[PDB]
């Protein structure tokens, strides 16, 4: 019984290999008083403590807080002993080689895992879609990545990182909901706005046409019930919040949208493989779960690519946890048991063994 | 803060209930599904109520719905602490979480209610890792399955103990 | 003779262009029995009615009550006909474009003003200080805003709004005066407490040191005379009431203080312009009139900013009405007569004319 | 935007200061090193302040430090627009750039501060080609040579007006 | 008083003949909104506009934008009238003959220059070093050229062009600085990274040995202060960024390094002159100013050349602007006045006069 842990920028997905869905999905935060709370415990205290993201942008920056999340994952969330189960970890694209060794060292020395493995999040998403060549647009919580992959190997020189994801959209929805008279400023109210975003927001195919429609009628207005029973109404904010993905200038950012970032990363690859990447664009992450985002991406990339190229956007229905589900099936295979990094191998080669066993 | 301490037996039982160790299926059937805690005779420690527990192996053979029979174990005119291992499924995950239940019925004597309520924040701080708490003050607030489901994940819960709501 | 109206969250400032001070300063409240009273009339009957703020947080939420305030402003306060004078209106930062058009439509159709104009309150305060680049900390009655401005244009993505201002401080002083045995609960007694706050409250440079000083002697105690002749004594409440601006936890709020809000808005701007914003922090509004608030803000921001940055807090003596005085001088200029939105222009372009004439 | 326009005299003076034409050394001495702009009596145009200017020929004979005497021309309790031709040397170049200076002292009346600030973005748009802007609101922010050097090139500036910092 | 303009790929060097250093050094960019800004003005607006390089790779591709840069050079940077001074222009190696005539036509018809001249950038660098025979490794902003010259004439068949220079190194430094947790993505932050590169980066003689040294201590770490006062620390990125010059695979490029490009261009020359080129390798451009680049080039070329060949790399201390300094001295000579192309000669022979007067 292996363990699969998906260390996302804002949410940690954990579970057991062979299961269809992760067992625990909790925020990856560590809270300290303004003495240490991890996950939902840090959010239950609300405003007394201050929250920090150790893996804020996919890359672990605070290893002391990262071990607290892992300890909370194994004992409080998965409710298992890490020394009895092999653990499969996932890493963000362009992860430095030092972080891979630090991840391996912590697993074998702090938690004494019998076996250990590292997989790239983008490659697992592409494999879960039945492809070995393509570009993955992974939009998570704190970071968005466009990772072109050729024959199962990501092209590091063409990987583009965008610091615009669901965390920024939640903050933007809070900002634009105040124009209707509502006030969401506290930590508890931020979770309410995130729930509104995940239930009522959608991507408009034509933003300007949709704005005119919402300003002439009330067919786009939806009602949401607050935890205390109060009911609020949201209108054009449903499609204005996810529009910041395609128009980052709504957030005051000079960066390009997710459609132009995808096009730019394709243009950084070899000319002979760009045709395959255009027709094999796979969406992944929670921020790609907005209805109508696949059609909007198809329309936007088509306007950028030459008219002779066939643009195909792949949005599998289970793309929210495609990184974890792919890792769980891979770790549950009987033929995969030879691919684990055993503790015996770690004792001989040290933390550097991960470079030759997991690439 | 009444100064009531937690006995080492309760701590040992909670630690066994929280973290699951790799064991033979014979030992898996001996895992506790639910357990009750009560005050001692001298009212100085929180001890295990003998005989008031549910085993995992009993579920499906002698116990059909583990939550329904767990509620029956709660005394009508006495306060009690409970530890329930709830197995439920949301729209995107199957979860198994421990639930701390404070049973303080209105029919209970005032002395029992005061001591249990004032010492609840002391025992719960020793049982680290519990993220769900259910405070029930009458039989109608604990007998309903949907009441537990609301505390677990609200409307996101679609199944409880393998049965749809 | 143009009219300048400053629609604040809790107080309305109105007057004639070219004058040094506004002619009328009355509360912006519309009261109805528990049939409609506006301004001081609503406060004169005290408790028989309920009071509502249509512009409670700088943004107009009830346009029906807003027209009542404007009608009371022109006919009862300014005692002039709105159809004979151009009117210059002020708006809060991050005001939605729909509200700007609604303001233009009401001015031209309900009051038939010959000319009409909209100015941002924060920009007028910065101009009145002789600056085009800087950050304005506008603390009013119902809302506090930190508006960074670069070359006369506010940066909307860096504007931070704090729902903590003089209205909350008046309530807090009401609460802490009960610890001395006094009882202020009624609407009439609230105005007495507000008068005490505006006359005897001050910001302490060191709160903990000042608290020890007040607990060891009586040199900080002041006497206040009630309207009925009774005399009350206030001691340590003089500096505890405005301390809630820097420690919002005194009010049970999870938000940061005005010093941290100012620092946070600066850090949301471009790195190349942060040095200018640090040395060009301008205070505005009535809630910034506490003695010692400029020195306290300088000390607090210095502890947050890097030691190599020069922190300069600008607190002009006339900053209480700097929004109105800036608007009155601007509207009284002969060169400004071509900036007005004429009724002829409104009849052609409709309410949308305000977007291209007033930005 | 106060609607205050820029007089043709200011535009002509700026055009002469920006582009240097091949001229006899007698006419080179007549080039303007610094000049002040002020509002007219009717406050409708930005005009040249008569007598408040520094000529290139005056530098080195009657004027020792061109920047020190230019600062003395700034009124203590009045706002003013200034155009300073700064001659400075970096670590790898000797530069000669025009500096637009907005002088708005805190002691000035608020009416002057409001009009000058609100009309600054209009005059600066007419003076195309200026890449340096100094906004001084007190005497300490304009009298120091190091303040101008920081705005010109930061720490890369090693000399100003032929004298090391 | 003649004018010397060095039209580089990313930076324009301009000044007056006879001066030791150019008066103006500004980026050669033209910005238009996402109505036209040239040079530092285009970078002052940051992200509101898009930047285009008209001479991106040494060869002018957009002549409309090139005239804007030249107009900005004469009037805004040099602050002189082009019709009153002769202008000496520089051109990249392998510049097509059509571009030489187009440059001559623009100077005489658009700017009405009294006299005009074109010089090759590589030849001016070699002459400034006191040589007429040798190979010049000119590494600039957008392009790197290895130009072997024999008796003052460049050998066009042996000139090799490398699309790898300081512009690619600035982008690479931004990419690898994110591994330390920093985020430089905006246009303003790119100029900060370029300043870091020009101040703290150096070429390591042994890259693998230097990498081990940086991973075992902190003696190679340097601190840099951001414009807003924050201090960042850079370690092994100091020598990893310029290492992409010798290992282009760090950027995902299949091309060879600057050492192999220099060796390959020597091997394309006559065998009898290869001995002179080995001992007369002259470095030029801003990208060759990394400390330790001459020693690394000497070591790398030695391993490629036969052991009997004497390898000598010439790195003059003023090689950053050797193209401009050589042009300024040449244009200031009284004997050079008869080398100019007069307007009278242009009126008779047309733009083709440049081929026989400037070769
Ligand atoms: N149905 C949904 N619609 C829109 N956004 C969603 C939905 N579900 C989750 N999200 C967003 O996805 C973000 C995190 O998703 P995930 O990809 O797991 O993040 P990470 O991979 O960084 O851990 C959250 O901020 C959340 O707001
Ligand atoms: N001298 C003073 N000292 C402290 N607070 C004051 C003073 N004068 C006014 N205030 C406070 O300022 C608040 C309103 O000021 P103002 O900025 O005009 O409000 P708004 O701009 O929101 O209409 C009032 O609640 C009042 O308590
Ligand atoms: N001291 C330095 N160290 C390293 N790189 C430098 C240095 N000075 C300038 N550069 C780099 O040189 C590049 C341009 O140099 P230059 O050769 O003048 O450009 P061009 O290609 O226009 O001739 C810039 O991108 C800059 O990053
Ligand atoms: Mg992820
Ligand atoms: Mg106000
Ligand atoms: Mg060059």
């Amino acid at each position: 019984a292996a363990l699969v842990v998906d260390n996302g920028s804002g949410m940690c997905k954990a579970g057991f290999a062979g299961d269809d869905a992760p067992r625990a999905v909790f925020p990856s935060i560590v809270g300290r008083p303004r003495d240490s709370y991890v996950g939902d415990e840090a959010q239950s205290k609300r405003g007394i403590l201050t929250l920090k993201y150790p893996i804020e942008h996919g890359i672990v920056t605070n290893w002391d807080d990262m071990e607290k999340i892992w300890h909370h994952t194994f004992y409080n969330e998965l409710r298992v002993a890490p020394e009895e189960h092999p653990v499969l970890l996932t890493e963000a694209p362009l992860n430095p080689k030092a972080n891979r060794e630090k991840m391996t060292q912590i697993m074998f020395e702090t938690f004494n895992t019998p076996a250990m493995y590292v997989a790239i999040q983008a490659v697992l998403s592409l494999y879960a879609s039945g492809r070995t060549t393509g570009i993955v647009m992974d939009s998570g919580d704190g970071v968005t990545h466009t990772v072109p992959i050729y024959e199962g190997y990501a092209l590091p020189h063409a990987i583009l990182r965008l610091d615009l994801a669901g965390r920024d959209l939640t903050d933007y929805l809070m900002k634009i909901l105040t124009e209707r008279g509502y006030s969401f400023t506290t930590t508890a109210e931020r979770e309410i706005v995130r729930d509104i975003k995940e239930k009522l927001c959608y991507v408009a195919l034509d933003f300007e046409q949709e704005m005119a429609t919402a300003a002439s009628s009330s067919s786009l207005e939806k009602s949401y019930e607050l935890p205390d029973g109060q009911v609020i109404t949201i209108g054009n904010e449903r499609f204005r919040c996810p529009e910041a993905l395609f128009q980052p200038s709504f957030l005051g950012m000079e960066s390009a949208g997710i459609h132009e970032t995808t096009f730019n990363s394709i243009m950084k690859c070899d000319v002979d493989i760009r045709k395959d990447l255009y027709a094999n664009t796979v969406l992944s992450g929670g921020t790609t779960m907005y209805p109508g985002i696949a059609d909007r991406m198809q329309k936007e990339i088509t306007a950028l690519a030459p008219s002779t190229m066939k643009i195909k956007i792949i949005a599998p229905p289970e793309r929210k946890y495609s990184v974890w589900i792919g890792g769980s099936i891979l770790a549950s295979l009987s033929t995969f048991q030879q691919m684990w990094i055993s503790k015996q191998e770690y004792d001989e080669s040290g933390p550097s063994i991960v470079h030759r066993k997991c690439f | 803060a009444s100064g009531v301490a937690v006995s080492d037996g309760v701590i040992k039982v909670f630690n066994d209930m929280k973290v699951r160790k790799s064991s033979t299926p014979e030992e898996v059937k001996k895992r506790k599904k639910a357990v009750l805690f009560c005050l001692s005779e001298d009212k100085k420690n929180i001890i295990l109520e003998e005989g008031k527990e549910i085993l995992v192996g009993d579920v499906g053979q002698t116990v059909d719905d583990p939550y329904a029979t767990f509620v029956k174990m709660l005394p009508d005119k006495d306060c009690r602490y409970a530890l329930y291992d709830a197995t439920y499924e949301t729209k995107e995950s199957k979860k198994e979480d421990l639930v701390f239940i404070f049973w303080a019925p209105e029919s209970a004597p005032l002395k029992s209610k005061m001591i249990y309520a004032s010492s609840k924040d002391a025992i719960k701080k020793k049982l680290t890792g519990i993220k769900h708490e259910l405070q029930a003050n009458c039989y109608e607030e604990v007998k309903d399955r949907c009441t537990l489901a609301e505390k677990l994940g609200g409307s996101a819960v679609i199944s409880l103990e393998g049965k749809p709501l």
